[PDB]
């Protein structure tokens, strides 16, 4: 059939073409790097959190110890927990990066690679979610039932929800169990639907910062982005180390230093930074199934974006107007996460709901609006 | 096959040279910096703006949050 | 072969074309054309050849008649040491889809006329041979790069050269094939030439002597062919080499004596490329550097 | 990096801190009266280490048993005079013996009935192999530690 | 003329390359590690139970 | 494309796979075992989550959580069952699936079939590890014996040992790993499946009369898509029959006793699945030779492509081989009977026989019936 051996293999030809023969842009930059990251990090992610899952018992009188343990006995179990726990924050840098590149570049407009991005988060999401409640600390608990409350805002169909999902009347034991299984299978979930993301994307290759045809001039995968990626990583995992092994805590709450126990409530009561920002969003809306609303779509709107392109052009690369508009909505995304990690009180509130207002004004009627108003200054 | 069905591509010439004929990180200063710096100029005015309008309303936001904690002696001064 | 020049040597005499630029022609004048003849053609730097029924002495005579105008200085005396030629391992791609098949000329600095291993080099060429679609030998020819061509429709053609110039040379192959198989071919040949410098066997080099011989005696079937090569001879090598002396040198040659050669010139070297045509799917010095080694 | 990352992970694997801790067990040489038996426990099995007099050198070493069914001659792996250690565990079924009594003077697994010797072997009864023999070093003459 | 010998020894045939890797890497382990170790004690003179160890260890009661 | 299941980069796998596939029109069903493996292992990861929902991996709450899961938990009872006999119901598949590649040379498609092989190791070691987790006295025992073996491997062997059970004997450390483990292998398991159904899909599905089916091949759907759910439902009938009628007629009872590493069982026996290797590792005395024994008693399927003779495919066509094949067959019978049964006469000998039969005909009697069946074709 074939003269090599790794187009001729039904498996290297896998390895090949997705990898190494791979078509790809001759001038992506940067923020092209984060998908092999994003993958490298799952790849770690998995393999610590097995590896701790190795010394964890998932039991409301064992958890917190087991955790505990691992650290304190375990060969190396410190440095296997930190990692895992800081693999979770330098996964979603990542993919925040990761995405924001899609949205000024109009990755997006590759709809399935973008729709399966989309689900890829939101198990992201989800996963972490549940990861946090297993070592079962005060902030483990709480943010458990403050989140898992929200459910009972749906009407009818959802006080139920919750005494399904907590398999009793509260967090307690029956949930931890269900999470714990539930965070050690998400992972594959994703790593499962990563695959599928990347075929959706190999159905048109890369786009590239330009956002025109790159046909014109196209390089293999090999070595020239296998050599930028490894680069790309070293760049990276160097302050994920560094923050992981001279500051350990620096982003960790203590309150989860702290046994679980459901009679007493936190002083505040605040996620790790990368949910941050919906916490606010949630709790800018005063009414809980409002608030819970505005979460979901605060995420969910994504799917909208690809609808929601009028610029004759892709990339915002030559569109100074929409530039500034995608700053402005970065720096809206870093407020909203900061009144995430403040109180209820003036100002933060108002602050609040300002910024989450901007924040969906932008996505539906700004961004869309200085597009078609930039068509027109190009005269199209 | 994804190497070849790509484009219609006439009269383009390029040359280049093995890695190991030329220079590693040429031109340092004489290119490479002057460029750096023109990059970093251009978008400054785009990026910087915003973050540092938010700089702004994080620094008043907290500021002004401290200054409603100190008590106003104008609620006391009639409490003989 | 030019572009293959023009990028082998790039910025050296070697890298022009013998036909000169399209404006040189066009401006050329009576003046330098003479001076070219003028500073050029002169005695020292020539050789009266001839082969055929004649005898040395008569035709010596005829020359000492005609080939008067004696030399006053040293200089007329002294024989031009030319600057030498830079290679540069590089490429040049001339791209045009419309060319309904691509030509690809792979090439390594070569040792120069002098250098005896330039026989080896040729053994060598004489293992990777030559093909083009009317060979009728097919799936059955010898050379592993022929045959390659033919199980999987490689290519129309391909040669092996080893250009010898006075002090450099050009070492490689060249092969003309359709716009899709391009990468499979180039793939093959690099790695023929690989297996050159690594597991070249006693079977592969019997074989490439005894074509090799008969390619030599078969450069000197006629007249007009063994004048030129006395020409050349001469000229080049400075004395005239027999069939019995390269012969020898050839009957000299082993597998193991190969293999040192070509990783000698081969391995581990930045080649030069020339590409042209619809090579969408050449790409990638690095890769085809790469090539240079392990096999 | 690798390599040490590796290693790092690989090591995880291995036993940790406390259940390294409970792995060895010491004994003090010079507390123990003569005849008179005292077991531990040790990786969650008892330990037997009896102190005999001058009846179980003398008695039980001269011994004569034609077939023996288990290999156990007292010059292969057997230190201490007048000291005798080994696993508190019947090689049977893994019941425990005991040291009171005995038909042999030695011990008793009340369990299938295995006398066992005062030596540490099995004599009349199913029990395959003889108790388990473990490992041990001399460097401190008041204290032996197993493990 | 090193990077020329080397080039020849060492880097040349994807085999001694790799051989030289393993090797190489063994050397610097073995002498990377004291020089680290080495360098972190100094930056905390006296703090270590290495330092302070002296003082219990065989002398006392 | 102008349908929309082949011009989609997702339908077009649901599509040529399930639907559109080339199929031979006469397979049997001996190809049923196929899907059924399948849809055995969609199930297992099932009923595995929904009960790893409420077990506790802690050598104090193992069993008792395996027991509150049964008595407490809404269908606990019913959605366990189905998991530990659906581990049954799965090496049954397993092991018609191996055979009718055997009986058929299926194994020619040597790819296909060693990712099978491999396929059929992770299950192996899946359960076995899974048999821990109750922590009974079986869980505990059947650890212990086995775990054991790894020390007879000189040198590594004590090392690899107390490494693998993260202590100096099987305890939480191990019970906690394990249940890892079981949690992930099932999932290692769906994706070489992917894989090996890759590679099937490389040739195309093998026939009973080992000859070329291009001549005429039919649609999987709704040929054997039907054949397949039909075939489904005439074996989840006995699986849900013993499950829902005898739950415990396979397990052994040693079980229903939390485990005592104090006490050791009056027999210490593997489920069904594992006897006929069991028997294979104690009919050679001396734990190394056993182990490699057993190693090879399984690991032997690797060679069995290169050892086939006959010019011919499927032993439709060669009688000889067929009986032989058979005896094989009952060969692993009487294995596995051996393996319920104590050390003692006659059993030992009957059992070292077995076993030594086992190894000779895949490797000797197999190819050379095949050679001399050969001739006879006057090949
Ligand atoms: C959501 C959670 C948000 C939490 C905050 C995340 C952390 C915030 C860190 C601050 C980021 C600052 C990065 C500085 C980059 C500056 C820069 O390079 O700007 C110029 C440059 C101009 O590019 P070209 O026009 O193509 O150039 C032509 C060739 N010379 O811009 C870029 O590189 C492209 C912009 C990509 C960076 C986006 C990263 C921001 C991340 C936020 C996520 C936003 C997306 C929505 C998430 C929904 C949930
Ligand atoms: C005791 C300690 C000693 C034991 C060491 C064990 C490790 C053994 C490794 C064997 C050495 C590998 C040999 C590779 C040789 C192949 C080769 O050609 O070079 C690599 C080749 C380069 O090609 P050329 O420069 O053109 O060389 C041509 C030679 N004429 O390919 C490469 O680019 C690879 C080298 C770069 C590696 C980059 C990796 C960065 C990753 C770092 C993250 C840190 C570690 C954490 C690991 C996480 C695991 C869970
Ligand atoms: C290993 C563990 C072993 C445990 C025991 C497994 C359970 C045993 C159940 C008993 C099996 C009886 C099955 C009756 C089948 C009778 C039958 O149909 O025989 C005739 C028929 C003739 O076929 P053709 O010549 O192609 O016909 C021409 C067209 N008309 O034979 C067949 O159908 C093919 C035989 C395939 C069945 C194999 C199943 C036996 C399973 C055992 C596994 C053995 C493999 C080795 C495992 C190593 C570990
Ligand atoms: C589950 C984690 C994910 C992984 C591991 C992943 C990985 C990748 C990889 C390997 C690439 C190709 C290289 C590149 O980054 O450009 C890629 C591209 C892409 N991904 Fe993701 N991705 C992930 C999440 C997402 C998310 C959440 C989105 C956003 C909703 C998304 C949107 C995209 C888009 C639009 C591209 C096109 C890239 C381009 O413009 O060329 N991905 N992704
Ligand atoms: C999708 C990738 C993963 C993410 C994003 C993730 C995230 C987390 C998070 C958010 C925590 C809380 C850490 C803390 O205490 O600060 C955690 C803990 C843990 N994770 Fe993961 N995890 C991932 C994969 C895994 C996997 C695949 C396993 C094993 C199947 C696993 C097992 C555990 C265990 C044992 C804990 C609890 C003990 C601890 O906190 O260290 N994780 N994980
Ligand atoms: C992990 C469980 C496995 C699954 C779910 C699986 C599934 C399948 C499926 C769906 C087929 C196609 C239809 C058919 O059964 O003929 C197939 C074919 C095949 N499998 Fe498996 N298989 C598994 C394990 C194995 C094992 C352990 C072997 C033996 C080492 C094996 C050997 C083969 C072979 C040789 C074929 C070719 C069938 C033919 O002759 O047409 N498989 N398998
Ligand atoms: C490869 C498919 C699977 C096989 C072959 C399998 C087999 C078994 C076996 C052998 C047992 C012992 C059952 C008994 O007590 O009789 C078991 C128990 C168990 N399995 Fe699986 N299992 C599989 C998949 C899973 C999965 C995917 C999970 C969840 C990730 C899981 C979770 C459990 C739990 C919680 C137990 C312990 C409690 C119990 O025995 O009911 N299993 N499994
Ligand atoms: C179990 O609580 N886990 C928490 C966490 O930050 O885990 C990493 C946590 C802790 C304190 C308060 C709120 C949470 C979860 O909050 C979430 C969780 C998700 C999924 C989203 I979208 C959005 C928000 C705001
Ligand atoms: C943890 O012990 N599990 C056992 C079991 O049968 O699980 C389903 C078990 C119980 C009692 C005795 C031996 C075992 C394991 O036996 C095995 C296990 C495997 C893998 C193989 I190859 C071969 C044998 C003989
Ligand atoms: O081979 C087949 O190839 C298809 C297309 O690549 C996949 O979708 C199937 O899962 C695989 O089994
Ligand atoms: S266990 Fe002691 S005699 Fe049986
Ligand atoms: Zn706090
Ligand atoms: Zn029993």
């Amino acid at each position: 059939m074939a003269p090599n051996i790794r187009k001729s293999h039904p498996l290297l030809k896998m390895i090949n073409n997705s990898l190494i023969d791979l078509p790809a842009p001759s001038n992506i930059s940067a923020w092209w790097n984060f998908g092999s990251l994003l993958a490298v990090c799952l790849m770690t992610q998995i393999l610590t959190g097995l590896l701790l899952a190795m010394h964890y018992t998932a039991d409301t009188s064992l958890a917190f110890s087991s955790v505990a343990h691992t650290c304190r006995n375990v060969q190396y179990g410190w440095l296997i927990r930190n990692l895992h726990a800081n693999g979770a924050s330098f996964f979603f840098i990542c993919i925040f990066l990761h995405i924001g590149r899609g949205l000024y570049y109009g990755s997006y407009l590759y709809k399935e690679t973008w729709n399966t991005g989309v689900i890829l988060l939101l198990t992201l999401m989800a996963t972490a979610f549940v990861g946090y409640v297993l070592p079962w600390g005060q902030m483990s608990f709480w943010g458990a039932t403050v989140i898992t409350n929200l459910f009972s805002a749906i009407p009818y169909i959802g006080h139920t929800l919750v005494e399904w999902a907590w398999g009793g009347f509260s967090v307690d034991n029956p949930t931890l169990t269900r999470f714990f299984a539930l965070h050690f299978l998400l992972p594959f979930a994703i790593a499962g639907i990563t695959i599928i993301h990347l075929t959706f994307l190999h159905e048109s290759g890369s786009n590239n910062p330009l956002g025109i045809s790159s046909d014109s001039d196209k390089i293999p995968f090999h070595p020239y982005y296998s050599f930028k990626d490894i680069l790309g990583l070293t760049l990276m995992l160097t302050p994920f180390l560094t923050l992981a092994l001279f500051s350990p805590n620096l982003l960790g709450d203590p309150e989860n230093f702290t046994p679980a126990n459901p009679l007493v409530t936190p002083p505040h009561i605040k996620p790790e930074w990368y949910f941050l920002f919906a916490y606010a969003i949630l709790r800018s809306i005063p009414n809980k199934l409002g608030g819970v609303l505005a979460l979901a779509a605060s995420v969910l709107i994504l799917f909208l974006i690809p609808f929601l392109h009028k610029s004759k052009q892709r990339t915002m690369t030559f569109r100074p107007l929409s530039q500034t508009l995608f700053w402005l909505l970065v720096a809206n995304l870093l407020i909203l996460t900061w009144i995430g990690s403040q109180p209820v009180e003036h100002p933060f509130i108002i602050i609040g709901q300002m910024a989450s207002l901007s924040y969906f004004t932008i996505l539906l009627i700004l961004f869309p609006t200085i597009g078609t108003l930039e068509n027109k200054m190009l005269n199209y | 096959i994804h190497f070849g069905n790509l484009a219609r591509v006439r009269h383009i010439i390029t040359y280049s040279l093995s890695p190991f004929e030329q220079r590693a990180i040429p031109n340092i200063f004489s290119d490479a910096l002057p460029n750096v710096w023109r990059r970093f100029s251009s978008q400054v005015f785009k990026v910087a703006p915003p973050f540092l309008g938010a700089y702004l309303l994080y620094s008043w936001g907290t500021q002004e949050f401290e200054r409603l904690k100190r008590k106003n002696p104008a609620d006391y001064e009639n409490d003989q | 072969f030019d572009y293959l020049h023009a990028t082998a040597f790039q910025g050296t005499a070697l890298a022009r074309t013998v036909e000169g630029t399209t404006e040189n022609i066009k401006h050329l004048t009576r003046a330098d054309l003479a001076s070219y003849i003028d500073t050029h053609f002169k005695a020292p730097r020539m050789v009266l050849a001839a082969a055929g029924g004649i005898s040395h002495k008569e035709l010596v005579d005829a020359a000492r008649q005609h080939f008067s105008g004696v030399s006053f200085t040293y200089k007329e005396d002294a024989v031009p040491i030319l600057p030498r030629c830079r290679f540069t391992g590089s490429e040049i791609r001339a791209r045009d889809d419309a060319l309904p098949v691509a030509h690809v000329a792979l090439a390594v600095e070569g040792p120069g006329w002098a250098d005896p291993d330039n026989v080896v080099l040729h053994v060598a060429n004489a293992i990777i041979g030559r093909y083009d679609r009317t060979f009728g030998g097919g799936k059955h020819l010898s050379s592993r790069l022929a045959a390659l061509a033919v199980e999987h429709k490689l290519c129309h053609s391909f040669q092996t050269f080893n250009t010898s110039y006075s002090d450099t040379g050009l070492f490689g192959f060249h092969f003309v094939a359709d716009p899709l198989s391009i990468d499979d071919m180039m793939f093959c040949a690099q790695g023929e030439w690989m297996r050159l410098c690594t597991s070249t066997t006693e079977s592969e080099v019997k074989r490439a002597k005894n074509h090799l011989r008969s390619a030599m005696v078969a450069q000197l079937d006629g007249t007009t062919p063994v004048c030129e090569t006395i020409g050349s001879h001469l000229l080049n090598y400075g004395r005239r080499i027999s069939l019995e002396e390269w012969d020898s040198r050839i009957s000299a040659v082993d597998a193991r004596m190969v293999r040192d050669v070509c990783s000698k010139y081969i391995y581990d070297k930045c080649p030069a490329l020339a590409a042209v045509g619809p090579i969408e799917q050449l790409l990638d010095y690095n890769r085809i550097r790469s090539g240079m080694y392990w096999i | 990096a690798a390599k040490n990352v590796v290693t790092q992970f690989i090591s995880s694997l291995s036993a940790s801190a406390d259940v390294l801790a409970l792995s060895k067990i010491e004994i003090k040489l010079s507390d123990i009266p003569e005849g008179k038996n005292v077991a531990f426990k040790w990786r969650g099995k008892p330990l037997f280490v009896r102190h005999r007099t001058q009846a179980e050198i003398n008695q039980e070493a001269e011994v004569d048993v034609s077939k023996l069914r288990d290999p156990q001659h007292d010059l292969d792996r057997v230190k201490k005079p007048e000291w005798v250690i080994l696993v508190g565990v019947c090689t049977h079924l893994g019941c425990v013996p005991i040291a009171n009594s005995g038909d042999f003077g030695g011990y008793y697994c009340p369990c299938h009935g295995s006398h066992y010797d005062a030596s540490g072997r099995i004599r009349k009864g199913p029990a395959p192999y003889n108790l388990e023999v473990p490992t041990y070093q001399f460097v401190g003459d008041d204290l032996v530690v197993v493990g | 003329a090193l990077l020329r010998q080397a080039y020849s020894a060492l880097f040349r045939r994807t085999s001694t390359f790799a051989l030289t890797v393993v090797l190489g890497a063994v050397l610097f382990e073995r002498a990377f590690d004291q020089g680290a170790d080495a360098i972190f004690e100094h930056l905390n003179e006296g703090k270590l139970w290495k330092h302070i160890k002296h003082k219990y260890e065989a002398s006392e009661e």
